[PDB]
């Protein structure tokens, strides 16, 4: 059980995004996938396709294997709040959800989205839950202002305000979760079921 | 596609609001809330004896559906 947190930083995503097309990276990328049994080390979701590599210390210049863990895309994007939904990178909404941890929400959303794309009888229940989650974005905007449930906006506000310390970041994100976007992940959700 | 030209002034405005929150010493949302569907799925996840998380969510959704009903 690795620790999920919401991180907004000026340049981590750029290092992480550039590493992803580096050739030396694709070498050891498969080593991490194999070591972790293609399993997200934050929520437990398993898949052969679309898994990501995140860095435990948040430092994307430190790519020794003991700092790298497999992460699904719902969990990976938590470490790049400011980039979520920017340039086609993932997608999500910040919500006030003290009732679930981020990891619990992410593993549940994998279950909900599969139940919605492949109805066996639980699509309606799954939609009802996801919609109640998404409704909780309004409490975030009542606190921080209109539009700020958009993670790209919220994360840019923190970065441009110079928010540096862990103590301040913890308070701002207290009981806030990044709810992954079923719409933006439709390609992944469907391909995970066929594959 | 290009954002509306009030973008820069809206950003500076939004930042000034965010800034006063930063200075208030009241940084978190501390709200008491209750949604029946969120309560039910959280209660099912909490009371589960299933260890693996994807399987725990699978069983919790089923128990949700049966209890909702
Ligand atoms: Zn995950």
């Amino acid at each position: 059980r690795c620790e999920l947190k919401l991180i907004a930083s000026p340049g981590s995503w750029r290092l992480y995004s550039a590493r992803k097309i580096d050739a030396r990276f694709k070498s050891y990328e498969q080593k991490i996938f194999q070591r972790d049994r293609y399993t997200c080390q934050f929520c437990g979701f398993q898949a052969a396709l679309y898994q990501d590599i995140v860095n435990l210390d948040g430092d994307y210049t430190n790519n020794r294997l003991s700092n790298l863990v497999t992460a699904c895309c719902f969990c990976a994007q938590c470490f790049f709040v400011e980039s979520v939904g920017v340039g086609g990178y993932g997608g999500g909404t910040l919500i006030y959800l003290p009732e679930l941890t981020q990891a619990e929400l992410n593993s549940l959303c994998h279950v909900l989205f599969c139940a919605i794309t492949n109805d066996t009888g639980y699509k309606s229940s799954a939609q009802n839950i996801y919609r109640s989650f998404k409704f909780r974005s309004q409490i975030v905007e009542e606190k921080f202002g209109e539009g700020t449930s958009d993670p790209a906006i919220f994360g840019q506000l923190m970065i441009d305000s110079g928010v540096n310390s862990e103590e301040i970041r913890e308070k701002l994100f207290k009981n806030i979760r990044l709810l992954p976007s079923r719409a933006k992940f439709r390609k992944q959700i469907e391909k995970w079921a066929a594959a | 596609e290009p954002p509306p030209d009030d973008y820069l002034m809206k950003l500076q405005k939004q930042l000034a609001s965010f800034q006063s929150i930063l200075e208030s010493g009241d940084l978190s949302i501390n709200k008491a809330v209750e949604n029946e569907e969120i309560t039910l799925i959280s209660k099912a996840l909490k009371e589960s004896t299933i260890v693996e998380p994807i399987e725990r969510g699978v069983a919790a959704l089923i128990a949700f559906h049966g209890q909702n009903e």
